[PDB]
């Protein structure tokens, strides 16, 4: 996951 | 990565939490609201950006881009920030300032 | 709120 | 966005870019009215960043664009960022935008509304279009  | 000039847009399903959370487990939670695994995805850049539902005529925020696949999958749903579960703490804001 | 003046096209 | 497309210029009149103070685009954001704008509590808002209202091609002069100074910027207390839960903030303009045909608000949701998966929305952004 990544912040987006 | 390819980043555009030009604003981009793309339509995309709601998904229930409790369906999201078979793509994400606990990291899954009420403030949340996954949309997409449809062929398309959010990615970076995006975030704090609208998602948008259109009924009675007008466009109402229903999610804030929030995280995701680190890769931008668009077999993966976006997670979103759930604006119901946000507006009393942004009216109340708006309410005091 | 919620109008745009200029109408997106999907 | 990955495999959306280009937007009809203007048509998502509340779609704002967070610029930092050498240009770059970082987050999106959202007009809710003409002084007050919300985006994620992970983009790391400051005063130091603009808000920029009114793009469509942010390579392009030609664009008659609002770059508004930021005055104060409200984290929502509730927000967990080892979570990333209740991820959102507030921006109060300096100077309240000015509406026009390019430039206007979003519609908030009350607390109680029902958006049921299956629904059918729309997400707008400057964001990569390939990974």
């Amino acid at each position: 996951s990544w912040p987006w | 990565a390819n980043t555009p000039d030009r604003l981009q847009q793309a339509s995309l399903p709601l998904l229930s939490n409790t369906n999201c959370k078979k793509y994400w487990g606990t990291k899954i939670k009420d403030a949340m609201i996954c949309a997409g695994a449809s062929g398309v995805s959010s990615c970076m850049g995006d975030s704090g950006g609208p998602l948008v539902c259109k009924k009675n005529g007008a466009w109402t925020l229903v999610g804030i881009v929030s995280w995701g696949s680190s890769t931008c999958s668009t077999s993966t749903p976006g997670v979103y920030a759930r604006v119901t579960a946000l507006v009393n703490w942004v009216q109340q804001t708006l309410a005091a300032n | 709120c919620g109008v745009p003046a200029i109408q997106p096209v999907l | 966005i990955v495999n959306g497309e280009e937007a009809v210029p203007g048509s998502w009149p509340w779609q704002v870019s967070l610029q930092d103070k050498t240009g770059f685009h970082f987050c999106g954001g959202s007009l809710i009215n003409e002084n007050w704008v919300v985006t994620a509590a992970h983009c790391g808002v400051t005063t130091s960043d603009v808000v920029v209202a009114g793009e469509f091609d942010q390579g392009s002069s030609s664009e008659k664009i609002q770059k508004l100074k930021i005055a104060k910027v409200f984290k929502n207390s509730k927000y967990n960022s080892l979570t990333i839960n209740n991820d959102i903030t507030l921006l109060k303009l300096s100077t309240a935008a000015s509406f026009s045909q390019t430039v206007s608000a979003v519609c908030l949701p009350s607390a109680s509304d029902d958006f049921a998966a299956g629904t059918t929305c729309v997400t707008t952004g400057w964001g990569l279009t390939r990974y």
